[PDB]
């Protein structure tokens, strides 16, 4: 005879064994239908993704305020050492 | 061919008329009693309702060609009664706010390429390599917050799935597949013609207006003797000619 | 046509009617094996007297209010509810129709995060100025210029040239545009222009940072006061060259064309700054910014709340329009709005919504009150 | 660590952020409003992501204690909530159309006769009372305001022949045919005070007859979030989360020990020995020796027969499960939910 | 692994905890079992009851409600006319 | 060098539904048969304003469950994401820097 | 910003690229067919990621006003046609076997007494007709095809008793126990244009 | 009707999105590779 | 089904389970069709190589 077996099998026509009742540690063992079969429909990657620097800049170089007199000359309402980046922010990709 | 449709929304009204005289349902039974009402634009009187632009007319009839609720107020149908193509399950209202173009004052009218947002770290006009630099964004206008901008509500309903439902009865009730309306036509001295007109959304292109009109399609199918079936068909009205 | 309705069974009897009574035994006896009953048209006719009037008569009608009045905490409405010879209803079919105008107010954000900039590091600034005098006030920059230029001369970056050859320098007003650059990550020294918020536009991160446009092309410069016809912005060209570069021989690499702009955090707030100070400074280049809590605000499940109810001085009126005696007695020993959503739960199911009557039960995510901690499936390094 | 960073994240929104505020602090150089309830100070409250980081009670399933007491539905995942908020739309400001349901049950379902009637209500201003924000700050003090256009009434009839009604109304004017009604809830409803602290609640109820009493019901709430209805407007309701007496949003009902019952200062109810421990309901333990704590958490057993033949008539003949449709949205077995860890 | 101790709780949101009087706490009838035979222990009886809950760090109250009979009965003899009788029982009616 | 590449557009090809388009039906010059072998008078007397593939999808949702998938008649009914049809932007929960 | 960038990938793969083609452009030095049903052409046409980027209509549910008019079902996200296609497998060479049920409402619940009968069908090869993709692309100029290998007819018969068989049989073809059938949908339909 | 043939779903069939080489690779990164140029020809 | 089930067992299971099988196959309800029952978990699958 098989006892255990016997009362799953009454349970399900019972009820709903999708339900969890503590009582009885009455929580059906179950799997992710989606590990049991792999659906592989890729993934939604058509946008690049990107990780910036904390300044959002990275690398810059140091660069003087000037003024047209075309010749040009130090403009010494500017600061002298402004760290400016050309071009676009340093970035990475995942 | 498959039920998906998706172009509900865009019905204003419909009016049926027989032998051109004859409104239907007439009788001073709805809101706006010489035609249906599906939606309203504008609707200074509020006779819109659950909060989209359809009407309270509308929604009364849907509601009774389905379930027959609507005489003794409204609420959810059955789920088993409200199956994939009925309407209730398929209703979807919405609204949302967007800036008031006329009456925002500092409304400034920004097309695509000239609006920034995530400037330095997304690809301009595509779905290409960051570029720019960081920079206060200059679109969307803030509806939130204390400087939210002028606004205006705009709401609408989406209902895909169904087709739009007017049963030829004389409550719009479920009595009988063989509605009392249906019945009476018998007692018809005389054969009458039928007028509709639909108004619907322009769209851009060539569409189809698909009218179901709802009879009874029969056959009866009699085999007599080994290897002999005979078929009657009728369909009634609107009796075939293939 | 009667006798062709009952011929095709669209009208007369049903199945276990019009079938041969051994028939209809033999499909009883055999169905739970062998089923028949969908073989067989089964009709069904609506009745045709004593349902439905053939008179002219409303489906749905609407009262205005006789009477109403408008008070600091409540609004009244008197209807006289009218019963027409050979009608009844049922109360069951009425409500209150309701427009009117609702301001959720500056702590409504129905959203978690930022419309502005979202992925700005959170502590990253926009391209941007400050002043400071340790004494001479000086103009101090940090950022990037990302739009390349043919060169740089007085009159701004050259974005293009002519048909008759000559150069085409920045419109101010709108170029060079923040959201341009270089198109690939990949040999001379090459020229660059951008834009820069001026020293008195205080500093804010570039996360959340909104700032409304001023003209149809994106620019955001303020706008200046008494200018008459001629619509003239806050935008001053700022020049620079390497610090390294020989005095003799000094010429534009970097233009920034700096302007002030009405910058404002609509949905974000400083979760760091140095100090109490709020000016644009150099240490204030690294404030960092958070997202404001989300805040949804909408009319309570079943507008409960909206009517009174259970409420002594405030008490509803249904009455006779011959006697007064009011049919409504209510106490404020009675719970009225719990009644109705413990009734809604008893005829049907709570979790479906219902906009006509604001039905969308309150709930919480399961995963949030009891929190389930199965840790991460971060084997693989990323 | 993607998958680390996602789990964070989540946890900081929705758990760490609601942390009561004694687990939050102010910065110095960052000043709030000294009204609590207002948005500005909920927001600027700062919350260390520690106290919930992604290691909290690691392999367990558990709420975590001091959120047990706050009220879940103060939610921004509260999705009723959410979903009535963008009925609206997604701006502050917004001309509304709405059509509001009849609840009284004297009225709601009465079927009207010929005649005209004089039908009038009252309707609220008061934005704490009339709408609801998921962190439940004061809306009055937060810049809520509503004014009402027009309200006008809709009724729908069936069109019923005439000669038909006519029959109707005859019999329905008979007394032998009046119509009747029960509320729902069907309850005389009481509100105790409970001090910050307090442990004890006794009440007494003066003598009175109890021919036909049904039994009791009864939960918890916060002072704060429960509104007088004693009048026109409650000055001191400073509050616009869910409101548990009137909207079921219940959640303090795990707070509560132990009930005691007792006719004419004599007479223990149910008494007769029927109970595990017999003079009183004890909805759970701490100190358990005897082993009467069931179904894995600290719930006794007592109780958990008693709320399953009161919601299910399970209990005499083994417990199980309730058929589903018996077991709906307020019921005891649907939202019962036993948890341990270790520490 | 440390030594530890293990703590055990429940939620239960939603509810309101219920007792009936019945006399065996089920569902035989709304007009219960014990609500009969209190018109026959026809007498006036006081209540006392004495709940112990965890302790909060701010106000809160009690809600109690008790179950009875909430009940209108509505006459309509003449057009116009609308009569209304009112009974709660037991816990009759206030103001 | 900095060329970039983007993936191509997922485009699914099955069977349609419930088989829909492969039998004739409600189509005059290629109408089903079923006769007595016999005097072979056809049964089948179809219609062009007839809509039977619609008629079978609609019969099928009155008897049962159209969530459910059945193989063995590709029932499999065509649906679309809720969220990608009417867009819910409740925003993002960023407030940690990651 | 991991969140706002699934948020945004979310809305470009789903929505965006979905958008009806007057929100499209072809980058100069990009060549695609004039044929616009190709999913060459589909496949070409750039979409600008910010028409429907993370801050789109920001804290509503709304549908965007031209995708209300777009098709829903056309997509990788109808599950139901995804299904469809992953039974048949992940290449485009399937050698398949499906069984096709009889719809026709006058002969698909008929009960047939013994006799022979001529039952006749006909199948179609037009891939547009027979086969569905999520693009809604012209299958035809897109080099999908079909080859019939063969169709067999099934049929299963309950194993009833002889003598109960002849009491049915003889029954059912006495002509009041004619067997009937009403078409589901029950409807004269008609389609009626609407120029643009 | 018990149907047996062969099906080509032609090159627009694609069931997935992204793609199955070097998804993990920058999306504007080369291979590593070379190329010829001459402003004498060389390679790089 | 479009697996390498025969017509043979499918018409033996769906007898067996839910007494389908001489007047026609479909999903039986769900009641009928519980946890261990043989449509609720009757996975045919196919791949390409
Ligand atoms: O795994 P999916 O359904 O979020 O692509
Ligand atoms: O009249 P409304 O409800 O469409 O604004
Ligand atoms: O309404 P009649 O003209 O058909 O009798
Ligand atoms: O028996 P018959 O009339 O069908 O020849
Ligand atoms: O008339 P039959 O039954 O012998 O063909
Ligand atoms: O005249 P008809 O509508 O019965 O064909
Ligand atoms: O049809 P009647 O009785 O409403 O006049
Ligand atoms: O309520 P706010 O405007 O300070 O965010
Ligand atoms: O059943 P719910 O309202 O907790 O999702
Ligand atoms: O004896 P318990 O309370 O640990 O089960
Ligand atoms: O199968 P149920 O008992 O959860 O409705
Ligand atoms: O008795 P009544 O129907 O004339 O008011
Ligand atoms: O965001 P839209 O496309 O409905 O305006
Ligand atoms: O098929 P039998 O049992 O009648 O021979
Ligand atoms: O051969 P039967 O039809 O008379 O049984
Ligand atoms: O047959 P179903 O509706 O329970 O899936």
């Amino acid at each position: 005879r098989n006892t255990e077996l016997s009362y799953q099998l009454l349970l399900d026509s019972l009820g709903d064994r999708t339900r969890y009742f503590s009582m009885w540690n009455q929580a059906v063992d179950s799997y992710d239908p989606d590990v049991r079969i792999i659906e592989n429909h890729g993934v939604e990657d058509e946008l690049p993704n990107y990780c910036f620097p904390l300044d959002a800049v990275g690398r810059t170089d140091t660069y003087q305020g000037i003024k047209a007199n075309t010749t040009w000359t130090k403009d010494d309402s500017v600061n002298d050492a402004n760290e400016i980046g050309k071009g676009n922010p340093f970035a990475m990709e995942i | 061919l498959d039920g998906t449709f998706y172009l509900n929304h865009t019905f204003k009204k419909v009016s049926i008329t027989f032998d051109s005289s004859v409104s239907w349902p007439g009788n001073d039974r709805l809101l706006t009693p010489n035609e249906f009402e599906i939606k309203r634009t504008v609707d200074g009187e509020g006779y819109n309702v659950a909060q989209c632009n359809m009407t309270k007319d509308w929604f009364l009839v849907q509601m009774l060609a389905h379930y027959n609720i609507g005489y003794q107020g409204f609420y959810v149908p059955e789920g088993y009664k409200d199956r994939m193509y009925s309407f209730f399950r398929n209703f979807q209202p919405m609204s949302r706010q967007v800036v008031d173009e006329v009456n925002y004052k500092d409304y400034q009218a920004v097309t695509l390429a000239y609006q920034h947002n995530n400037s330095g770290f997304v690809g301009y006009l595509a779905p290409t390599m960051r570029q720019g630099q960081p920079y206060p964004a200059n679109y969307p206008y803030p509806l939130i917050g204390k400087s939210a901008v002028t606004s205006v509500t705009q709401k609408k309903f989406l209902c895909d799935r169904v087709m739009w439902r007017i049963p030829f009865s004389s409550n719009f009730m479920s009595m009988g597949a063989l509605t009392d309306l249906g019945q009476n036509m018998l007692y018809a001295n005389s054969a009458h013609a039928l007028d509709m007109n639909f108004e619907v959304d322009p769209m851009d292109e060539s569409t189809l207006l698909y009218v179901v009109f709802e009879v009874f399609d029969v056959v009866r199918v009699h085999q007599p003797h080994r290897g002999v079936i005979e078929a009657v068909y009728l369909r009634t009205p609107f009796s075939a000619g293939n | 046509m009667l006798p062709q309705w009952a011929y095709m069974h669209i009208a007369g009897q049903d199945a276990s009617e019009y079938l041969s009574p051994g028939l209809v035994q033999f499909a009883r006896a055999t169905d739970t094996y062998f089923s028949l009953g969908n073989k067989f048209r089964n009709p069904t006719v609506a009745p045709t007297h004593d349902v439905t009037t053939d008179r002219s008569q409303r489906l749905t009608l609407r009262f205005v209010p006789v009477d109403r009045e408008d008070n600091t905490y409540s609004y009244k409405v008197r209807y006289t509810l009218a019963v027409g010879d050979n009608r009844v209803l049922d109360m069951a079919s009425t409500y209150f129709d309701i427009r009117g105008v609702l301001d959720r107010g500056p702590s409504f954000k129905p959203y978690s995060g930022t419309a502005y900039n979202s992925l700005a590091p959170k502590g990253a600034p926009n391209t941007c100025q400050w002043t400071y005098k340790a004494a001479t006030e000086k103009t101090y920059t940090y950022g990037n210029a990302p739009v390349q230029g043919i060169n740089i001369t007085k009159d701004g970056i050259q974005l293009g040239t002519d048909t008759d050859d000559q150069p085409i320098y920045a419109d101010k007003t709108y170029q060079p545009e923040p959201q341009v650059g270089d198109a690939e990550w990949h040999g001379t020294d090459e020229k660059y222009g951008g834009r820069a918020l001026k020293p008195d536009t205080k500093m804010k991160p570039c996360y959340g940072s909104f700032a409304k446009p001023t003209n149809k092309e994106g620019g955001q410069a303020n706008v200046k006061t008494g200018t008459g016809t001629t619509k003239e912005y806050d935008i001053d060209m700022a020049f620079f060259d390497n610090r390294s570069a020989a005095a003799a021989g000094l010429a534009p690499e970097i233009v920034l064309y700096t302007e002030n702009v009405d910058l404002e955090t609509p949905d974000t707030h400083i979760v760091y700054k140095a100090g109490t100070d709020d000016s644009s400074s150099s240490i204030n280049l690294g404030q960092q910014a958070m997202p404001n809590r989300p805040n949804y605000i909408g009319f309570r499940d079943n507008f409960i709340g909206l009517m009174y109810y259970n409420s002594t001085g405030n008490m509803g009126v249904l009455a006779g329009q011959a006697s007064q005696l009011n049919a409504v007695v209510d106490l404020q020993d009675r719970n009225t709005e719990l009644s109705y959503q413990l009734l809604l739960d008893s005829l049907g199911d709570r979790t479906r919504y219902f906009s006509m009557w604001n039905q969308a039960v309150d709930s919480y995510d399961p995963d949030v009150r009891i929190i389930e901690n199965h840790g991460v499936e971060d084997e693989l390094p990323n | 660590n993607i998958q680390a960073n996602l789990w964070r994240n989540f946890l900081y929104a929705n758990v760490a952020l609601y942390l009561p505020d004694s687990y939050k602090y102010t910065p110095a150089n960052v000043t709030l409003p000294t009204n609590t309830n207002t948005y500005d100070y909920m927001n600027g409250r700062v919350v260390a992501p520690s106290l919930v980081d992604s290691y909290i009670n690691i392999g367990a399933r558990w709420s975590l204690d001091p959120m047990d007491n706050v009220n879940p539905f103060n939610h921004h995942r509260n999705a009723g909530l959410r979903y009535r908020s963008m009925l609206l739309g997604n701006g502050r400001y917004v001309p509304f159309h709405i059509q509001v349901p009849q609840k009284f049950f004297a009225i709601k379902s009465l079927l009207l006769l010929p005649g005209s009637y004089t039908y009038e209500w009252n309707f609220r201003k008061d934005v704490n009372m009339i709408l609801q924000s998921s962190l439940g700050n004061d809306l009055r003090t937060d810049g809520a305001s509503i004014s009402f256009t027009s309200i006008n009434l809709y009724a729908t009839f069936f069109p019923m022949a005439h000669n038909t009604a006519s029959t109707l109304e005859a019999m329905l004017r008979n007394d032998t045919n009046d119509q009747s009604f029960n509320d729902y809830l069907s309850a005389a409803n009481m509100l105790y005070p409970i001090p910050a602290n307090a442990t004890n609640v006794p009440i007494s109820i003066p003598s009175r007859n109890w021919a036909a009493f049904r039994g009791w019901s009864f939960t918890r709430l916060k002072t704060k979030e429960t509104p007088s209805l004693g009048s026109g407007f409650d000055p001191y309701f400073v509050y616009s989360g869910s409101i548990p007496y009137l909207d079921g949003t219940f959640y303090l009902n795990h707070t509560f020990k132990k009930v005691s019952i007792t006719f004419d200062s004599s007479v223990s109810w149910p008494g007769n020995d029927r109970l595990l421990t017999p003079n009183e309901f004890e909805i759970k333990r701490t100190v358990d020796g005897e082993g009467y704590n069931v179904a894995q958490c600290n719930m006794t057993k007592d109780w958990f027969l008693v709320q399953m033949l009161a919601h299910y008539n399970i209990g005499y003949q083994g417990f199980y499960v309730p058929e589903g449709y018996k077991d709906r949205m307020y019921s005891f077995f649907r939202n019962f939910q036993p948890m341990s860890r270790q520490v």
